[PDB]
């Protein structure tokens, strides 16, 4: 609710899209090629051959790209699928995501959307950091950092994002050459954590009152 | 990718500290793991030499020994089982300061005088290893602070690298980036040919250029298996998390390690004449050096002689085509594969090598040569032998090839956000070998070096500059957007307000898992064929929810087994119906509750909850868009719920949902002794409701009358007040059921309604004759319809 | 086998009851504009005339500041006119960028039966660099379609304020076949200039809109009377 | 056109009740919204607020709406006896609005929630028990507010 309502209030809108998706809006049309390890048995829960639970909520994002021409605003809340659990990860969890596709966007207004968000969501003027790094669908893609202000150099990586890469838009008949765009995304239950000073994530699928009853 | 910072400095020094390099790395793309030092630290320890070693004679287990530092020679008694004259050793001397406060000092071991301490890597904090003393080689420079000659004033670094950057896979690679990053010259290995001393090769075929464009191939005859992996490379492959195996197997990866390029050696008289690289046959099967027996694919690409498959392409060699005991030459392999050809095939056989990561992430099409020569050199330096002349196959129109890219200088300021200067943005690309030629005012042609598999655009350069210049130094902006008022329609009811109004009447919300067991998924939805995951994470975890209840259900029993009594749960999501072909992704809202209907309180009655509780809770959330009437309550039935308190919510006839009692059944099988009550929505049809419509105001009083009726004990009261609707004409403002009696009274099989009935005339007052004349044709109504009657 | 069989019955307890329709306008017309980045701005009820009048091009001998249409407490406080101070206030402790929306309370000596001695208005300003009268167009053009949920035609005809230039009373389809909603206009350069902005480097759009009147257009609501008797049975239909 | 805007993500903090939000749990908890005039009579002003002395208008448009108000409560009175007088019994109502305290000179005007209730605790039903309205019932509308954000245990009912 805290980070849809960080968006909406400046022109962002809500999308949702189904759980239970197709390879091509899951994987293709984000750059991820059919021998990419990501789609393997290992991390991706199949029905069949081409159906499967959504890894990320990026489909969403995909199918307003396919059905509408810019420009853009979305945030994406939803539950997302991850094969490869354990204590630390679990198999079921939320995640965020934006996207915005306009005519002069740069990565000046990716480092400032993602600065003014996370001062907005910790409700402080903490320090953000961003460190290169590499994700199919973006280019440049960056790992952002915060001060362990929430509590090994007092930074935390929190969410990354990136430029939308050109052939991502391309699929998706959106002109690269006309068009720039930014993309992000973030861990609900590792902000929760953090906001919240909890330490296991399997006590968010328990439901034990007096866990919950904290929250009131 | 861990390496030696020694090793690496030895190529690119960027004359910083070891903390600002580590903190650097990360700062541009290249994020450190783990920076661990080599060794524990000591001083006053040498390379010493065993002189003569003589029988301690009053102790078997000790020796005396004559050991030299080049410049004097001292008595030490030592007990360690491998000391033997002629042995090169690290010598604590008297003075020497060994790991954890440990000072050596003048003894006298068994009445014989010792002037020093012969070590172990374990006494030194170099290794584990405290069998014995550590044997130092044969040509080690006796005198040397051990620290200097074992290069213990090192650290090791750990990369994380991304897929794109498969260049960096080496030291060659490594101290590419760090004279780029810093603007430091880079002073790489010089790697001279290997003459040859023989003519003998071996024949060389591209079956399959396309997969492999270049392939090189040297014989090395008479070559001592029996000989040592010296310590240099010994301690560069322990510091890179590389176990020493082999010689030959040691020099393959030590080159793969130092400059990129993964290489093999086969025994020569395993080649039946010469070598054909080519696509498997379908069902070819091959004996990996591990044991494994593989099937091989047509798509596979092999190394095979005119016999037989030797190895697979890139990844893994065969078992009968290795190196041995028997082996007395050999044949060096040196190619680069396609990318493209090899990606995802180790995989798919279960495999996983450090020659297929370097391979499926791009070795330099034109290292081959080098690494080959280098490989050569090393060889016959570690177990001899007498070289032939280096074979090359090339495929030209299959070598790599990437078009020169155009950068526009506008695309770089607006990307960034700020210009920058011509000059430095050739510097930059320069430093990372590309090849950069002015093409017009603000624009360049740029060329890609043969390392880089991961620049192909515009946007890939424009990276480059933003990753060099540094990501924290670019300007920061908020997007603009040319934005109008807009809103979502004023009469619905959205899941966040409903959330809200429940949480208000006392809920609180529960998230559980979309899969469930599909013995859970049975019990409440029997017959029914779940979608069944193809790979759940366990058996009891796959199948895809129908529903809410076995989730909240069990989570509520979760609480009771958890000394809680009173339980109220709410949730939201989506169910899963039919099957791939035609499946329905709805959304629901779901609650269940159990325990006393309020919470303990001395002004609380201590009653338990019940049916018209959830159903309070139900009318509720459907009165949420001012819609309420459009709903009604149909005594229904379902599996999962009890057949006499059950209740099918409906909306012009379409199937909103159901509220009712869980099964007594069911509580049985889950283990459930206390009454629970549960209702599920479905949202699309819950959201839309009404706009307000003004209706006047009379300025005339209301009449009211109260009827008590006896009916059939099971005539619904709905059905009842509908009819009275019916007949009692326009004026009727409100219709109140205010008590219910089925008790000694009256006939067990009657029961007793009271009602109160208001009118009002919007322009008059209603007298007393036209209510009376009302309020019988009701009655005759009610005694038509339903054989009721005034008790 | 166990006959715990029941009915239709209604629900036990409490259930909700609900909002009065102005605040239903209100927080509907806020929800329009603070989904673009517009802040909600409060300020006090008893205001004094500079805030009210002067700062606002209102000189002295204007009959909108004589005691016939102001409550007044003594020669210079006063019930305000409408929720501008509020806006005035904003313009004097800020720089631009300025997006705000003012809902409150309003009062106006001059009542009878279509007009009412308290009510709630609605002020819009807008101050930043390159505003123009199509950008005001715009704004109000998609408000009222938003409001009214209907892709409706809006007209501007030109009027005059004291606030404002140019300035233009706004109409929507439904005698003429054609409603006033609203007024607006271009901030008149003297009212920036007296608060401190320069009108050759900033530009500015206000306008105002009444809760009554919009209520009454969207819930077919006929008397004004009816929303400050509250009456249960007027009431109880917008719940 | 449509005027241009750089803007940046923000939010109000997390641990916060407002006026909106409290105003939807009062009508979940059975509340009507009322709306009364600012302006009351003075002889209202001093049975509620004794010895006090009211900021009155200098032309009212009536003498029964020269006073402004120190508090919502003659306001509410007065609405749920309107509804007394016109064949109501159960009356729930509640407002938010400004209070007026002192003379110009060091006037306060402070943002009150305020709310009136009278009748059966419950309303008329079959399952529903026939008890009226007490100073519990009241209480608890009030605990409810009060922990919206978390923070009852901060408050005391003394
Ligand atoms: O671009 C995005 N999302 C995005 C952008 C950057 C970072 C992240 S993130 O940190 O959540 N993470 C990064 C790592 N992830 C990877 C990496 C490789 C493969 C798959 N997953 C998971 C998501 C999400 N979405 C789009 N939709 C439409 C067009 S673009
Ligand atoms: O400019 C405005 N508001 C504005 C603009 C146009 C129309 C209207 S309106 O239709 O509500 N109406 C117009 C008629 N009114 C008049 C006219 C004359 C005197 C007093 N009142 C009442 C308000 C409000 N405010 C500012 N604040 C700060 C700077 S500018």
């Amino acid at each position: 609710e805290r980070i849809e309502q960080c968006f909406s209030r400046i022109g962002y809108e809500v999308a949702e899209g189904p759980e239970v998706e197709d390879d091509y809006h899951n994987f293709e049309a984000l750059n991820i090629p059919g021998h990419h390890p990501a789609r393997a048995m290992h991390d991706t829960f199949y029905f069949n051959a081409n159906m499967l639970l959504r890894t990320h909520t990026s489909p969403v994002q995909v199918r307003t790209m396919e059905s509408q021409q810019p420009p853009i605003r979305i945030v994406c809340p939803g539950r997302v699928y991850r094969c490869d659990s354990d204590l630390t990860h679990s198999p079921m969890f939320h995640q965020v995501e934006g996207l915005l596709v306009d005519e002069g966007v740069s990565f000046a207004d990716l480092k400032g959307t993602i600065e003014e968000f996370l001062r907005a969501f910790f409700e402080k003027q903490l320090e953000v950091r961003f460190r290169p790094s590499f994700f199919p669908f973006t280019e440049p893609s960056a790992e952002v950092d915060i001060q362990c202000v929430i509590c090994q150099t007092g930074w935390l990586e929190v969410m990354g994002c990136g430029m939308v890469h050109p052939n991502v838009l391309r699929m998706s008949n959106i002109d690269p050459e006309k068009f720039q765009g930014f993309a992000f995304g973030m861990g609900a239950e590792r902000l929760a954590m953090l906001r919240y000073g909890v330490n296991d994530l399997r006590l968010f699928f328990d439901n034990d009152l007096r866990f919950l009853g904290q929250f009131r | 990718m861990k390496f030696s910072e020694k090793w690496l400095r030895s190529w690119a020094n960027p004359q910083v500290s070891h903390d600002e390099l580590v903190a650097r790395l990360s700062m541009v793309g290249l994020e450190v793991d783990a920076d661990l030092p080599v060794a524990g630290a000591f001083s006053g320890v040498v390379v010493g030499e065993v002189l003569s070693t003589e029988q301690h004679p009053d102790a078997d287990k000790l020796r005396v020994c004559q050991v030299s530092n080049g410049s004097e020679t001292f008595q030490v008694v030592c007990g360690a089982p491998n000391v033997r004259a002629g042995l090169k050793i690290p010598f604590a001397m008297i003075g020497a300061e060994l790991p954890d406060d440990f000072k050596i000092k003048k003894a006298k071991l068994r009445g014989v005088e010792s002037f020093g301490m012969l070590c172990s890597a374990k006494e030194l904090q170099i290794s584990e290893e405290n069998a014995g003393l550590l044997e130092l080689p044969a040509d080690a420079p006796v005198g040397q602070d051990v620290r200097t000659y074992l290069e213990l004033a090192d650290y090791t670094i750990e990369v994380g690298l991304t897929p794109n950057r498969g260049d960096c896979l080496s030291l060659a690679g490594l101290a590419r980036e760090v004279s780029a990053i810093y603007d430091v010259p880079l002073a790489p290995v010089a790697v001279d040919a290997v003459a040859a001393q023989h003519d003998e090769t071996r024949p060389v075929e591209l079956a399959a250029p396309a997969a492999c464009p270049r392939y090189l191939g040297r014989v090395i005859r008479n070559v001592d298996l029996s000989r040592p992996t010296p310590l240099w490379m010994v301690e560069r492959l322990r510091r890179s998390d590389i176990r020493s195996i082999d010689p030959v197997v040691d020099v393959t990866n030590y080159v793969m390690i130092e400059l990129g390029q993964p290489m093999h050696a086969f025994d020569l008289a395993e080649i039946n004449g010469g070598v054909r690289v080519r696509m498997a046959e379908d069902g070819e099967k091959l004996v990996l050096l591990d044991g494994q027996e593989i099937t091989l694919r047509a798509d596979t690409l092999v190394i095979a002689d005119h016999q037989r498959a030797l190895a697979i392409a890139g990844v893994m060699g065969g078992e009968h085509s290795g190196v041995s005991d028997s082996t007395r030459d050999l044949f060096l392999e040196a190619a680069f594969f396609d990318t493209i050809a090899l990606a995802g095939k180790a995989r798919s056989y279960g495999l996983h090598t450090d020659s297929s990561h370097r391979f499926e992430r791009g070795v330099d099409s034109q290292l081959a040569r080098k690494a080959m020569e280098r490989a050569t050199r090393l060889i016959l330096d570690i177990v001899g032998g007498e070289p032939g002349p280096i074979v090359e196959q090339v495929s030209e129109a299959h070598l790599p090839k990437v078009a020169p890219i155009t950068l526009r200088a506008e695309r770089v300021t607006q990307m960034l956000g700020m210009p920058l200067d011509a000059a430095e943005i050739v510097r930059l690309l320069q430093a990372l070998e590309l090849t950069v030629v002015a093409d017009g005012e603000g624009q360049w042609s740029v060329g890609v070096p043969s390392h880089r598999f991961d620049i192909s655009l515009e946007v890939d350069l424009i990276e480059e500059l933003a990753r060099l210049y540094g990501y924290n130094r670019l300007p920061v902006r908020y997007p603009q957007a040319r934005l109008a008022p807009n809103n979502k329609p004023e009469a619905r009811a959205a899941l966040p307000l409903l959330r809200r109004l429940l949480v208000a009447r006392g809920y609180q919300e529960a998230i559980t898992f979309s899969f469930i067991d599909p013995a859970l998924f049975e019990l409440f939805d029997p017959g029914t064929q779940p979608l069944t995951l193809a790979n759940p994470i366990s058996a009891d975890m796959a199948a895809m929810r129908s529903s809410l209840w076995p989730g909240l259900v069990k989570a509520l029993q979760h609480n009771l087994n958890r000394q809680q009594s009173r339980v109220r749960l709410f949730e939201s999501g989506l169910r899963f119906v039919g099957q791939l072909e035609g499946l329905k992704q709805e959304a629901m809202l779901a609650g269940a509750i159990c325990g006393k209907r309020l919470p303990e309180g001395w002004a609380n009655g201590r009653d338990g909850v019940d049916f018209f509780d959830a159903k309070a809770d139900v009318e509720a959330v459907l009165a949420s868009a001012g819609a309420l009437g459009d709903f009604s309550f149909v005594p229904g039935e379902h599996p999962a719920l009890h057949p006499g308190q059950t209740a099918r919510i409906e909306r012009e006839g379409r199937l909103v949902g159901y509220l009712g009692a869980l099964h007594p059944e069911l509580a049985k099988k889950l283990d459930l002794e206390q009454p629970v009550f549960l209702f599920e929505l479905l949202l699309a049809e819950v959201v839309d409701g009404h706009l307000p419509k003004f209706r006047e105001l009379s300025r005339f009083p209301e009449v009211r009358r109260d009827l008590a009726l006896l009916v059939d004990q099971d005539v619904p009261a709905q059905d009842i007040l509908t009819q009275i609707r019916a007949a009692a004409g326009e004026w009727l403002t409100d219709l109140r059921l205010f008590d219910v009696y089925h008790g000694k009274g009256i006939d067990p099989h009657r029961k007793s309604l009271a009602v109160g009935l208001t009118w009002q005339h919007p322009s008059r007052t209603l007298n007393d004759d036209e209510v009376n004349s009302t309020t019988q044709n009701i009655v005759t109504s009610l005694e038509e319809r339903f054989n009721a009657t005034l008790r | 086998a166990a006959e715990r069989i029941d009915v239709t019955l209604p629900g036990r307890g409490q259930l909700s009851g609900g909002l009065h329709p102005v605040t239903r306008t209100l927080e509907r017309i806020e929800q329009c504009f603070s989904r673009i980045g517009y802040e909600v701005a409060e300020g006090p009820e008893v205001e004094d005339d500079y805030h009210n009048f002067e700062a606002l091009n209102i000189p002295g001998h204007h009959p909108a500041r004589a005691m016939h249409d102001t409550f007044y407490f003594n020669a210079n406080m006063l019930l305000r006119t409408h929720t501008s101070p509020v806006q005035v206030r904003t313009m004097e402790s800020q720089q631009p960028p300025i997006r705000i929306v003012c809902p409150g309370r309003v009062y106006r000596c001059d009542s009878d039966l279509t007009h009412s001695p308290m009510f709630h208005q609605v002020e819009g300003l807008l101050v930043d660099e390159g505003v123009s009268f199509a950008d005001l167009k715009g704004t109000i053009e998609e408000f009222l379609r938003a409001f009214f949920e209907k892709q409706l035609e809006v007209r501007f005809r030109p009027s005059f304020f004291p606030f404002t230039e140019p300035s233009a009373e706004v109409d929507i389809q439904c005698q003429t076949g054609w409603l006033e909603v609203m007024g607006c206009g271009m901030v008149h350069p003297n009212v920036l200039r007296m608060s401190n902005i320069d009108p050759e480097k900033f530009q500015g759009f206000a306008f105002g809109m009444g809760a009554e009147r919009l209520a009454m257009l969207r819930y077919g609501v006929n008397d004004l009377r009816l929303f400050f008797d509250n009456d249960l049975r007027f009431l109880g239909q917008f719940r």
